């Protein structure tokens, strides 16, 4: 099949440099124009850059004018996007996209994309990787309402990339609430995962939560007390 | 240069009822070379119709639109559980703001639960109080805090979770963060949510110190 | 490769390429729906695959639509007088295809320029690249820009949102010359077996004709392709495959005369083929004035009744 | 597919002052293929101008408007007490939302009266409480109800009445419909009206059970 | 391969440019062949 694999990305301090690769397999790389499309977290799409069959010309966007360079290494079958002086607002996920062509007497592109590879998230901030702080969230007396309740965990001071969390080694769901994390001051991501489980179940089965930290390999498991 | 404007901003219908959407180029005509893309929130956008008339191969026949001049409309013949996505129009140099094709349901009563910071959160130097709205519909809400029985804003954050497929309802959360010294001086913290589908705004108060 | 090239040079520096020693195929280019304009002057598009050209020129540049009409013989305009002038007796085809999606970019094309001012008009197939400041007024500027002194080049700024009148258009001008030379570019026409000593049509490397091809005692030098008589008619050719000289002789022809006594006596007629041997035509008598069919030749001699010629006369007994 | 937007939404003048209506063709240009109509809310619309330049038969000479391009504009030379109607534009494939022309007057203080449900309504199965604002101008007011010393929304129905011609004022009432199982729990029912032309918002309290 | 449908649709959409709007065309072809004329103008006849 035809797919595009993006390589590179990660946290880079503001004003730094980074290079992104786009390997294409399943089709002929030479004959297709290529573009880059950004996607800000929880925002719309914006066009970035454009490259010919060989890379003679570029169509750098005004936002990335003079700081982003696109290259099309046709011999080794790859697309490259390297930038300098990257700014904070450019935090997004990048999509390597293709330009449809008729391949008749004249290539004749049509400015509409066909396939989208998996995007690569890029981060710029002045913060550094830190271990998340996890604390229990169990309603005590006069706070839980009715027989049913909801118990969870809240993480803090977690600058690394979004973290995954599970309960009882993923043996139950009970209507999981993902609650995607959000950014606070000083470059921190906060996530609060709560599972709606009735409070009249603690005592017969252990209640644990594991926050699997993939960037820094900081596997943390904790228990929840009914207070 | 050219700006894509999408109408309507949001659009919710029954799972079977069809719908139409229209994009507007700011000025001039571009030989009717317009594209529509449907992006599921988890996945990458997928092309639906190119050149504003012809639909790409592999896309269901249901998607069929046409437009010319300033306006380009796409109409869907019917609806199924795949419209939970954002539809962006794309001309040469810009993408549209997009429109979230929502699924319609009956009015649901929100449930609010307030969780205080525990002792381990207290000793860190800051106190965060969380509010959990659950199983509420439709997508419009406003949650406020009554600190020392007085309304204050600009210091709390709100996050909304995307619609869940199995029951077509969601949850919202809101975290208010204050330092420990500020958190100790006030006494009463109350949480309220406003909903057009509620007879009265449910107010849930809280008392510090537990027991 | 000229059609598929990613970049096309500016009009004031239109790029010229020479094409020789290959077999072309204009049927694909003409029948293609990609090209917008395809106008051939001095030749027809439907027959380009039947001809042979000594040398082909391919000139490439990029203009806008409103002035695409200016690429034609005897036109008046900025390109027609300052950038790219075609000869009045032009022999070739001019092909233009819209190129919004290849050249035009957001912000405009600053790399595509065209000459707006020049001291005098241009000559056919003449390229000017000088960037001397034009003296619009009577004040000599000595290479200093300002009032009444402008830079001759001027930018295009192709915007993809512009109307089709100002939109980019890639133009390729195929110029053919049909003169006396061994043609190197020919259409995709398969050769056939050669036959001699027969009245046949022949198409020798684009030279058409009808006649009889025979072995020649002429000794062509190893640079001459075809020979001519005193009256300037092609009477000898060189085979393009075996390099063997063949004489060309027009097929036997002549006038036909009907010799008859008056219908008021009889309906019999005789046919005289003037200056024609009647072993070539498909009782029968051969004379000096051709040959006569339908008349019986006798030993007797009488006063001339119907003059045939060269001392031969015919009569009805 | 064409949208025909009219501006301003509501325009108010004295009965003599002239005005203009600016209605913008959203896509491209109509090339003067346009018409205007005036409809009083009591009967059918009537044609005023056709081809956006010429006028029909029987219209007053005061109606004379011209427009080209996107901005299609209608001029009236002078005003008479008949303008209390809705002006609709006519592009061939759409209709305007409509613009209301209002007779101006000095700001008037509303008069609020609260009527509780009667005894017959007290046995039917549902209680209705009505709050009527009388002799009020202009047409902008906010009505908020206070049940058991607590505000609520999403359950009352508000209705507006057209302005009279004898004195140029209107009346607006809202009714709250609720089952008996909830009416007897609360004691005080109050109506608060907010108006920009009032020195202070007007509140009126009502005690259940009469006296 | 390379087999495409012989027909194509105009798609006359009401708000189009003057170069794309539908125009009705009637072509009148006259036969001046030697024959007794059947169609003439309103030219009135005159006494012989
Ligand atoms: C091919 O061309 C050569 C000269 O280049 C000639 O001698 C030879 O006979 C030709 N062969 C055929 C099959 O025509
Ligand atoms: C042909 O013979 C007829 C028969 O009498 C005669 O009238 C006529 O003159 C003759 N014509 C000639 C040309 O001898
Ligand atoms: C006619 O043809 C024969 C046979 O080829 C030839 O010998 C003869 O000379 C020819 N006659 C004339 C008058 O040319
Ligand atoms: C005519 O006379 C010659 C005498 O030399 C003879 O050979 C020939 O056969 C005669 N022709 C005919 C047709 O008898």
């Amino acid at each position: 099949e035809v797919q595009l694999v993006e390589s590179g990305g990660g946290l880079v301090q503001p004003g730094g440099s980074l290079r992104l690769s786009c390997a294409a397999s399943g089709f002929t790389f030479s004959g297709y124009w290529m573009h880059w499309v950004r996607q800000a977290p929880g925002k719309g799409l914006v066009w970035v850059s454009r490259v010919n069959r060989d890379g003679s010309d570029a169509d750098y966007a005004d936002s990335v004018k003079g700081r982003f360079t696109i290259s099309k290494d046709n011999a080794k079958n790859t697309l490259f996007l390297q930038m300098n002086s990257l700014r904070t607002e450019d935090t997004a996920v990048y999509y390597c996209v293709r330009e449809a062509t008729t391949f008749g007497v004249i290539i004749m592109p049509e400015w509409y994309f066909d396939l989208w590879g998996r995007g690569t998230l890029v981060t710029v901030s002045s913060a550094s990787t830190k271990g998340p702080s996890v604390f229990p969230l169990a309603p005590s007396s006069k706070s839980t309402s009715g027989g049913t309740a909801a118990l969870g965990c809240l993480v803090k001071d977690y600058f690394p990339e979004p973290v995954t969390v599970s309960w009882n080694s993923g043996a139950l769901t009970s209507g999981v609430h993902t609650f995607p994390a959000v950014l606070q001051s000083s470059g921190l991501y906060s996530l609060s995962s709560v599972v709606t489980v009735p409070s009249s179940s603690l005592g017969t089965q252990t209640y644990i939560c594991n926050v699997n930290h993939k960037p820094s390999n900081t596997k943390v498991d904790k228990r929840v007390e009914p207070k | 240069e050219i700006v894509m404007t999408q109408s309507p901003g949001t659009l919710s219908l029954s799972p079977g009822e069809r719908a139409t959407l229209s994009c507007r180029a700011s000025q001039s005509d571009s030989s009717n070379s317009l594209a529509w893309y449907q992006q599921e929130p988890g996945q990458a956008p997928r092309l639906l119709i190119h050149d504003a008339s012809s639909r790409a191969t592999g896309i269901p026949d249901r998607f069929s639109g046409s437009g010319s001049g300033t306006d380009f409309t796409l109409i869907i013949s019917r609806l199924e559980p795949e419209d939970f996505a954002v539809y962006y129009c794309q001309l040469y140099g810009s993408f549209g703001q997009g429109t979230r094709l929502e699924i319609k349901r009956t009015v649901a009563a929100p449930s609010v639960f307030i969780f205080p910071p525990s002792d381990e959160q207290l000793k860190s130097g800051t106190a965060s109080v969380v509010c959990l709205l659950n199983n509420f519909y439709p997508r419009e809400a406003k949650v406020q805090w009554k600190v020392d029985n007085a309304l204050q804003s600009g210091n709390s954050q709100e996050s909304v979770t995307e619609q869940d497929s199995k029951d077509s309802t969601y949850s919202l959360s809101s975290t208010l963060t204050l330092s420990k010294a500020d958190y100790e001086k006030h006494k009463v913290y109350a949480c309220e949510v406003t909903h057009q589908g509620l007879s009265s705004p449910v107010t849930k108060s809280f008392n510090r110190g537990e027991c | 490769e000229v059609f598929n090239a990613t970049r096309f040079a500016s009009v004031y520096a239109w790029n010229r390429k020479r094409i020789s020693n290959c077999v072309a195929d204009y049927s694909v280019l003409y029948n293609s729906a990609s090209f917008s304009t395809f106008k051939c002057y001095g030749v027809s598009p439907t027959k380009l695959n039947d001809l042979c050209f000594t040398n082909v020129y391919a000139d490439s540049f990029v203009i806008r639509g409103d002035e695409v009409r200016q690429i034609a013989p005897g036109q008046t305009g900025k390109i027609a007088d300052y950038n790219y002038k075609l000869p009045d007796d032009f022999t070739g085809c001019v092909i233009a295809w819209n190129s919004n999606n290849l050249d035009s970019k957001v912000g405009g094309n600053y790399n595509y320029l065209y000459r707006l001012f020049r001291k005098s008009n241009l000559k056919p197939f003449e390229r000017d690249i000088s960037t001397e400041i034009y003296q619009a007024g009577s004040t000599p500027c000595n290479g200093v820009e300002g009032f009444n002194c402008y830079f001759p080049l001027q930018s295009y700024g192709f915007q993809p949102t512009n109307g089709v009148g100002y939109q980019p258009y890639r133009v390729v001008v195929l110029s053919f010359e049909l003169l006396h030379a061994p043609a190197t570019v020919c259409g995709p026409k398969k050769s056939t077996n050669l036959v001699k000593n027969k009245c046949v049509n022949f198409n020798f490397n684009g030279l058409t004709g009808t006649g009889v091809l025979t072995e020649s005692n002429k000794k062509f030098l190893p640079f001459q392709q075809f020979g001519r008589d005193i009256a300037d008619t092609t009477d000898a050719v060189r085979d393009p495959q075996t390099l063997e000289i063949l004489d060309i002789t027009p097929c036997s022809f002549g006038g036909v005369s009907v010799i008859t006594p008056g219908t008021n006596t009889s309906n019999q007629v005789a046919v005289l083929y003037q200056d024609v041997n009647c072993t070539e035509v498909p009782n029968v008598f051969q004379t000096r004035a051709g040959c006569l069919i339908g008349a019986e030749h006798v030993n007797n001699s009488y006063e001339c009744d119907i003059p045939i010629g060269a001392g031969i006369c015919a009569s009805y007994q």
